[PDB]
């Protein structure tokens, strides 16, 4: 329902011109030339040490590639400014941050264990597929919150004690996994985004290797990660490290990020340039605002959670004076004096091929033969978890992103369904 | 006989071939792709 | 020279039949121009310079002054390609 | 191998996973990725696999400067030599 | 306030330029051209007018500037009512003023009214309306308080009043503009055709002239709108070169093939006759007075180069407008075909 | 929409199936020469209705595009544009349309500026070229048309339902013994 | 004379511009604090 | 079909090197017959028609062309049979059809010619049938057929100083340019096209 | 009676209501809503009422049938073609 | 006449070099020959028009011609 009725957000609260905010806080419209010139002057003045960036939720391959090239030419290497929550996963191998088993792997696995994941709220179609699989042959276990899943599940726990026991092998679920053939482990990105995300990730790696989730004889790799940000998936695909965080940044480039932003993340004295399409959030932290295109208005590439690379096509042109984000970055680089080697989509995609060629095979999942190496458990790692519950980030299914927040149908759905769906208890009927 | 008679015959031959549509062609669910791992 | 540029844009043709058809059309349009069948403003589109100002008008170099030594991509980006009102 | 972090800003290996032309680089990466990672904990070592792709080692040094080395039909010793040259040339580059 | 104007000039008549413009005094020679300049890119154009006769082609052709739904004609305009101006410029972010004393008017009171009262009221209305981003008033080159010409004398005060009321107003001071419907080339042709033997001059014909093409003037208007910094400054627009009246006569004669003949009438008697008899387009005191005066671009204000418009030379620009009126002497048989 | 396998084996047919490999000409392309080589090595060598990997082919402004008619003094943007070639299936709303779809390849052009005029709120298109889609019986014909007219083309291959066993007896199934665990 | 209302309504049917803050406003670090303009009531937060 | 009808087999009896493909349907008149004729024999066939005894009293009623490249069966796709004439439309660039009426035989004869060459070359017959002049001029201009040995190739029903083939399925009904009046040029000009979409 | 309240939305089919009925004058360029609201509820004995929007076929809207046997007794039901509201004469 | 064609430098002009050396393609050559015909009010037969290879040949032909104005 979100993907069916959230397009209404694109119809209002749309930024349609470059804007600048005065110290008093009075926004005023300006020309693209003026905005780019002032941004370039700020970039030249600011040393590369105190320049940082934030990746948005709806960032695409082309935009992230242009931003990465521009920051590299400016000598900026840190692409995160938020320190509260960062995804703890290395972008070296695709196998270590993509679902090794495809979306159809649930139809093949016999046991599926979720860690901090709520498929009903995130990827409901995946939840329906899991329902089909569990009705045919599949047993579902859950470590975290006990959400009202449409199918029966075995709730092992909510703390990291269960993970510690499984890793140590004293938990009976270790024997259960060993008995089971083609087991699958699905972990939500929030669990890896926890402060101990690296420790939890290492614990999952060792558990998978010990229990055979990654088996050469079975030729099976059941380790999976369910993401919550298409922009984060694209950044990982292009190789941007999510852990690289600039603690103190004087010049912040927010590429359409509206979730998790807080005043503490942006230093009071910083200069903020926000590439965005809606003004719900991130447009109030911005000293300069640059309109960008949406997914229905940008001819770009998108990599989904399972690693499938698809092409998002242009339906209608960006509203008002909005420009494509990659074009904006190209113009900014040229004005700042570090021109990028691509002037069109074809040349930008040639650069994308330079970085990672597999993104030029649209609607296809490129296999990787380094899954075992990437997910192998190293010796001497921390693997020390915290005694706290594992939770799910989604609270209101109908309000998760800026477009949904700006949508009217989503607001009607929220007011009509939140009170009826909220329940601190579990539906024992199912 | 003129030179183009062969081309005309080719056109007539190709015009008589049976034709089917992708929409009505059966497609079976592919089997699970066997994951491969680099040795050593 | 302008009509020469027009022909140069089409010089890549390698089909004798298409070339013959094009020559027939060209002779027809030339005859129309001779006989005043066409209007001067309608037929001067073939003779007009590709990148040079018309000799009977004063040209504006504001765009060149503003975007001196800037890539065509940046010039087009600043110019825009869609009305901004809607 | 211990100075990769300071010498370079990124290392990338783009190759094919089922081609003899890439076999050498493929095997070298599979064998030495963890060694290099342990030597340089936080350095970015990206690995990308695409069928029928030319082997390439891309070293990004600084200020958006990159050098691409064609590593086709190269033994593991040749890959070691190329990587060592790329690491050592950082001083000359900057 | 803000003088910025965001408009798209890459579209044709059916596009949306982003300019909503009210053009006062568009029934003159230059009015249709200025209106078409904005209309052809998709801008909305309003033409307030109180013109006699209503059925004149001058009023009629204003509808061709933009098209259907974009060009509007506001008839029976009252020039002494502020509500009329408010209605005219209510939805316009551009206000162009070309309301100046006609060459047919010799009354100082009427000239002052046209060149001062209307301009000041338009400027006051623009000041009242906060949505009027740009104001472009059309003055005359050589405007001065000591100028003998009542037109120039009143136009200087008019531009001063416009600047006082609306400090962000842009004042143009074009030189003698020529074109198909101008008062210079057409007047030359018509006078020589009506006399058939001479053009009647009333001075030594040493006055300097710097003609500019109306297309160049329109391009200057567009460039001034594009350039935000042009607001609140005075511009003098003219051709690349300066010619005297005698040189202009010689150039026109050479271009058209018509032998020149200038018949001199004493300036004093001509002035007395024109000031004591009825005046119309082809017989007026303003022409007699302006014959002696110099109407050229001075270095005291900004020039056309500042607007970044390269005007075309007078010999090249005026040649096309005299093709029909060409001397028919000895010509080749091939040229006889026509 | 599918002639018999290897029914046509003409040189022209094989040429239509084959896609050219780009040659770096622009300065940007020369700078990205490695990218061009990678794209040439990776993209599918030939186009057939049995293909499964989508790809984008640049416009081939060569002697082959001499048959285009959309290169005129007034308009010079139609040629070299990029189209989309895919099968348009029936909407999910209904299953038995009066005029069924999915029996032909649709060629589409991304729409340019679309604005509602102020006087009446009527929709206007900046360009009139991309209003209607084009239809072809075969992907080979569509690609041949693109090559002849000098348009670049993305190709996205269709996806259809997987055949599954269907039987009314599946409604009645014996769950099993009660004691079963 | 009221063409502006109709034009704005037609433009908003497809795309409604975001109303940016004007004048002096409260600041929390590098953030401008503005009350939500959504007519809908946040029932879950209220109760 | 309760009339006396005979196939026009004389053409194929005389032109012994050609194969016959003929149709008659109740969708047409009782005395109407369609046939397939190759382009390289079209001119000679018309020569024979114009002066054969029983075909002497023959008049070229109509002539036109069809852009068969974009032809698709939108309904009842499976009902198509190999004997239907529609099978020759698929994958063929153009199909030019002529229609004649014969008075001696009280018959109507249509000939279909398939053009597969990209330049659409075909021999004209306006030198045999006088009224074919303007018919072929219209066909050539509207569909771009390159008629050869034609009496007059000048356009007919198309605007001055313009080159286009509007009837091709690629072309859009709204055209590519609109004619307005320019005040600066004081005359009618032609510029790019912007139209209304319902 | 807040038009955006959950109760109001549920009662009005999740549409924002206009009690004054004046906004329609601009939204739909007519006062037909105000005019039709004046007609009172028509009470019909039968459980099902037939409406043709006139006195004879083809003089109104297509013949339609409205169920007056609501799950809650006496609830008026509005015709879709015309705004006439019919209710069962509960006794 | 050549002054119109700004590709060629009239200063260091060799009358024996080919039009291609001067910097004129076939279309430029045809335009230049037509311009020379207009200048001298003459008409080059097809054979000589196509046979011209440099400016010296044109000069010699015009010198021999008596109708040149
Ligand atoms: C009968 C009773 C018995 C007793 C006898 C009584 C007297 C009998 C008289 C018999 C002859 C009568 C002849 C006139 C008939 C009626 C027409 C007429 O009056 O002229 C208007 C008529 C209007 O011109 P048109 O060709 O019809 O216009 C066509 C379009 O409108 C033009 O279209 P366009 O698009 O080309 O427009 C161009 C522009 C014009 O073109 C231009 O743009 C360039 C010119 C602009 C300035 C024009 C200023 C005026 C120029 C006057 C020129 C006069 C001609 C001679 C010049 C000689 C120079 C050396 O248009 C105009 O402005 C048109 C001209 C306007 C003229 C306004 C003044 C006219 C009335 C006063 C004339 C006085 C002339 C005195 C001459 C000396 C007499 C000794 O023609 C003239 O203007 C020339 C008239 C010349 C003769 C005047 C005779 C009356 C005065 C004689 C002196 C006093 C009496 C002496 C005898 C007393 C005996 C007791
Ligand atoms: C059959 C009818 C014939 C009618 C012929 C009429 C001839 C002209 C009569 C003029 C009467 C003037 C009365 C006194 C004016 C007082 C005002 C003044 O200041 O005097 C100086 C006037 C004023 O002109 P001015 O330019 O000096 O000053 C303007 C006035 N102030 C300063 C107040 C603003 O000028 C004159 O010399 C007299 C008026 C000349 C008018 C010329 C146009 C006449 C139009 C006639 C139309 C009818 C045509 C009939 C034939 C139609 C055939 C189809
Ligand atoms: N050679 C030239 O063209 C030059 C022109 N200019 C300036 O540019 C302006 C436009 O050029 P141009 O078209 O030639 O000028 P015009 O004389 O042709 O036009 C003047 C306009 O003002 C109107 N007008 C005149 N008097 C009044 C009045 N008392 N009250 C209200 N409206 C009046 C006129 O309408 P109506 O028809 O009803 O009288 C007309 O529309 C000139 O007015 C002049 O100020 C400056 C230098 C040279
Ligand atoms: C009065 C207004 C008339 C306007 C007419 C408008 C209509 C014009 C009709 C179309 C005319 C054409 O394009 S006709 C198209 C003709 N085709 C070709 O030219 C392809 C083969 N080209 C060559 O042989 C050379 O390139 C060549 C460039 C000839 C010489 O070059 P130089 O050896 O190097
Ligand atoms: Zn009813």
């Amino acid at each position: 329902d979100k993907t069916r009725h959230a397009f209404d957000g694109l119809k209002r609260q749309r930024i349609n011109s470059p804007m600048k905010r005065s110290k008093d806080g009075n926004y005023e419209d300006i020309f693209w030339e003026e905005a780019i010139q002032t941004i370039s002057k700020k970039c030249l003045n600011t040393p590369s040490d105190q320049i940082g960036a934030i990746i948005g939720e709806f960032a695409d391959i082309e935009s992230i590639t242009a931003l990465k090239d521009f920051l590299n030419r400016l000598d900026v290497d840190n692409f995160e400014v938020r320190q509260h929550g960062n995804l703890k996963v290395s972008p070296d191998f695709r196998a270590n941050y993509l679902m090794n088993s495809k979306i159809t792997g649930v139809e093949d696995a016999d046991v599926l264990l979720l860690v901090g994941c709520n498929p009903r709220y995130e990827a409901p179609v995946l939840n329906a597929r899991i329902l089909k699989s569990t009705r045919k042959n599949l047993k579902v276990f859950n470590i975290g919150t006990n959400q009202d899943l449409n199918y029966k599940n075995v709730h092992l726990g909510n703390s990291t004690k269960v993970l510690k026991e499984i890793a140590d092998g004293t938990h009976p679920f270790a024997e259960r996994l060993k008995k089971a053939k083609l087991p699958m482990i699905m972990v939500g990105a929030s669990a890896l985004e926890r402060e101990d995300g690296a420790e939890l990730y290492n614990t999952l790696k060792v558990i998978s290797n010990k229990t055979g989730v990654i088996s050469e004889e079975k030729s099976w790799n059941g380790f999976n990660i369910l993401h919550k940000e298409m922009g984060r998936i694209n950044a990982l695909e292009l190789g941007i490290n999510p852990t690289s965080v600039n603690k103190n940044a004087k010049l912040v480039f927010i590429l359409g990020a509206d979730n998790n932003l807080r005043p503490e993340d942006i230093p009071a004295d910083a200069f903020v340039v926000y590439f965005g399409t809606h003004g719900d959030e991130g447009a109030y932290y911005a000293d300069i605002i640059l309109p960008t295109a949406a997914y229905t208005e940008k001819n770009a590439t998108w990599v989904n959670t399972e690693g499938r690379v698809q092409q998002g096509r242009l339906v209608v042109m960006p509203p008002g004076d909005a420009r494509e984000d990659w074009q904006i970055i190209r113009a900014l680089s040229e004005e700042a004096g570090v021109p990028l080697p691509y002037d069109s989509l074809e040349e930008l995609r040639y650069r994308v091929a330079e970085l990672a060629p597999h993104l030029l095979k649209y609607d296809y999942i490129e296999p990787t033969i380094f899954g075992k190496v990437a997910l192998s458990a190293q010796q001497g790692v921390k693997t020390t978890l915290s005694p706290t519950p594992i939770t799910d980030y989604i609270d209101n299914f109908y309000m998760t992103d800026a477009i949904s927040r700006a949508s009217v149908t989503m607001a009607k759905c929220s007011t009509a369904f939140n009170h009826e769906k909220f329940s601190n208890f579990k539906n024992l009927a199912k | 006989s003129r030179p183009g008679d062969e081309e005309q015959n080719e056109m007539i031959r190709i015009a008589s071939q049976k034709r089917v549509y992708l929409k009505h062609q059966r497609v079976d669910r592919p089997a699970r792709q066997e994951a491969a791992f680099i040795s050593s | 020279i302008n009509f020469g540029n027009y022909i140069r844009e089409r010089n890549h043709y390698r089909d004798p039949g298409l070339i013959d058809h094009r020559i027939q059309l060209g002779y027809e349009l030339l005859y129309e121009a001779e006989m005043h069948f066409s209007q001067h403003t309608i037929l001067m589109q073939y003779l007009s310079p590709y990148n040079t100002p018309l000799s009977d008008r004063g040209y504006s170099y504001l765009e060149k002054v503003k975007y001196g030594n800037k890539s065509k991509f940046l010039q087009g980006f600043y110019k825009g390609n869609k009305p901004t009102e809607f | 191998q211990k100075l990769i972090g300071t010498n370079l800003r990124e290392l990338r290996f783009v190759f094919c996973q089922n081609s003899q032309r890439s076999l050498g680089l493929r095997n070298y990466i599979a064998k030495n990725y963890w060694n290099l990672k342990n030597q340089n904990p936080n350095f970015p070592l990206i690995v990308r696999e695409c069928e029928e792709a030319d082997p390439y080692i891309i070293a990004r040094y600084q200020y958006g400067v990159e050098k691409k080395a064609f590593a086709a039909n190269n033994n593991e010793a040749e890959i070691e030599n190329i990587i060592k040259t790329l690491v050592e040339q950082s001083n000359k580059v900057n | 306030r803000s003088t910025q104007l965001k408009f798209y000039d890459g579209g044709n008549r059916q596009s949306i330029s982003g300019i909503r413009a009210t053009i006062f005094g568009a029934t003159g020679f230059m009015g249709p051209y200025i209106g078409a300049a904005l209309g052809y890119i998709g801008s909305d154009v309003i033409f307030p007018h109180n013109h006699v006769y209503a059925y004149d082609d001058y009023v009629k052709e204003l509808k061709l500037c933009a098209g259907s739904g974009q060009s509007y004609i506001m008839r029976h305009f009252n020039y002494d009512d502020d509500n009329m101006y408010d209605m005219a410029i209510k939805n316009s972010n551009v206000v162009i003023n070309l309301v100046g004393s006609r060459l047919q008017n010799k009354n100082f009171q009427k000239a002052a009214y046209a060149n001062i009262h209307v301009a000041k009221k338009i400027a006051e209305a623009c000041a009242r309306n906060p949505n009027v981003r740009r104001l472009i008033h059309f003055s005359a080159a050589g405007a001065d308080t000591k100028s003998p010409s009542p037109d120039l004398h009143t136009k200087f005060h008019g531009e001063e009043a416009v600047l006082n009321a609306f400090p962000n107003a842009t004042i143009f001071r074009p030189c003698t503009v020529y074109g198909m419907q101008d008062y210079f080339i057409r007047h030359w042709i018509k006078e020589r055709d009506w006399w058939y033997h001479f053009n009647i001059v009333t001075d030594d014909c040493t006055a300097k002239r710097q003609p500019i093409l109306i297309n160049d003037v329109a391009q200057c208007v567009l460039n001034a709108l594009k350039l935000q910094e042009s607001a609140g400054q005075i511009y003098e627009l003219g051709g690349p070169h300066v010619y005297s009246r005698l040189e202009v006569f010689e150039m026109l004669a050479n271009l058209s093939g018509r032998p020149p003949k200038l018949a001199h009438i004493p300036h004093d008697i001509a002035l007395k006759i024109t000031q004591n008899f009825y005046n119309w387009e082809f017989f007026n005191m303003e022409k007699v007075i302006k014959d002696k005066l110099d109407l050229i671009v001075t270095g005291k204000h900004k020039t056309i180069s500042d607007l970044y418009v390269q005007p075309v030379s007078f010999p090249q620009g005026a040649e096309q407008f005299i093709d029909d009126v060409r001397y028919r002497g000895v010509e080749t048989h091939d040229n006889l075909e026509k | 929409m599918l002639l018999p396998k290897n029914a046509i084996q003409s040189a022209r047919y094989f040429e239509i199936q084959k896609i050219p490999a780009k040659i770096a000409k622009t300065a940007n392309e020369k700078i990205l020469s490695v990218g061009v080589a990678q794209k040439n090595n990776i993209q599918p060598k030939t186009v057939t209705a049995q293909g499964q990997i989508g790809f984008v082919q640049h416009p081939q402004l060569d002697s082959s595009c001499q048959y285009t008619q959309f290169y005129t003094p007034q308009r010079r943007d139609i040629r070299g544009r990029v189209a989309r070639i895919y099968i348009q299936d029936t909407n999910h709303m209904h299953d038995t349309p009066q005029i069924p779809e999915g029996y032909k390849w649709t060629l589409e052009f991304e729409r340019q500026a679309q604005y509602k005029t102020p006087w009446m709120g009527w929709s206007f298109n900046g360009d009139t070229f991309s209003k209607r889609n084009h239809y072809f019986c075969t992907l080979e014909d569509a690609i041949s048309y693109c090559k002849q007219m000098g348009f670049g083309y993305e190709v996205s291959f269709p996806r259809s339902r997987y055949h599954t066993r269907k039987s009314y007896a599946d409604n009645m199934l014996w769950p099993g013994h009660d004691n079963a665990v | 004379l009221n063409r502006m209302r109709f034009i704005t309504a037609q433009r908003d049917r497809s795309r409604a511009p975001w109303q940016s803050p004007k004048g002096e406003g409260v600041f929390q670090g590098k953030k401008l604090i503005v009350a939500s303009n959504s007519p809908f009531i946040d029932d879950m937060s209220i109760r | 079909m309760q009339n006396k009808y005979m196939q026009p087999i004389q053409l194929f009896i005389v032109f012994e090197k050609l194969n016959s493909k003929m149709w008659i349907s109740k969708k047409l008149n009782s005395n109407h017959s369609i046939a397939l004729i190759p382009s390289n024999w079209f001119y000679s066939i018309n020569l024979f028609l114009k002066r054969e005894l029983l075909f002497s009293n023959i008049t070229l009623i109509e002539n036109s062309a069809i852009d068969t490249i974009s032809y698709n069966l939108e309904t009842n796709q499976n009902d198509l049979d190999k004997t239907n004439i529609e099978n020759y439309f698929f994958k063929n660039k153009m199909l030019v059809f002529y229609n004649y009426y014969n008075y001696f035989l009280k018959s109507k004869l249509t000939l279909f010619i398939i053009l597969n060459n990209l330049n659409k070359n075909i021999d004209s017959i306006d030198r045999i049938f006088a009224n074919a002049n303007w018919l072929e001029r219209e066909t050539s201009e509207m569909y771009g057929i390159n008629y050869k040995w034609k009496i007059d190739t000048r356009k007919l029903l198309l605007d001055y100083s313009k080159i286009e083939n509007p009837m091709l399925k690629e072309f859009q009904s709204e055209g590519t340019q609109d004619a307005f009046y320019n005040i600066f040029e004081n005359q009618v000009v032609v510029l790019k096209n912007e139209t209304v979409e319902l | 009676l807040n038009p955006y309240s959950y109760e109001a939305l549920k009662e009005n089919h999740w549409l924002v209501s206009d009690s004054s009925k004046k906004n329609s004058e601009w939204t739909h360029k007519s006062n037909a809503e105000q005019l039709i609201a004046k007609v009172p509820i028509i009470y019909v004995d039968s459980n099902i009422v037939r409406c043709i929007g006139g006195t004879e076929i083809n003089a109104g809207h297509p013949q339609v049938y409205i169920q007056l046997d609501t799950r809650k007794h006496g609830t008026p039901q509005t015709c879709k073609y015309c705004g006439l509201r019919y209710a069962k004469k509960m006794d | 006449v050549l002054s119109n064609f700004e590709q060629v430098n009239l200063k260091n002009l060799r009358w024996e070099q080919n039009f291609k050396k001067l910097g004129l393609d076939s279309l430029d050559q045809t335009a230049l020959l037509a311009s020379i015909e207009h200048e001298f009010t003459i008409l080059f037969p097809d054979g000589v028009f196509e046979g011209f290879e440099n400016l010296e040949q044109v000069v010699n032909y015009i010198l021999k011609n008596i109708n040149a104005v």
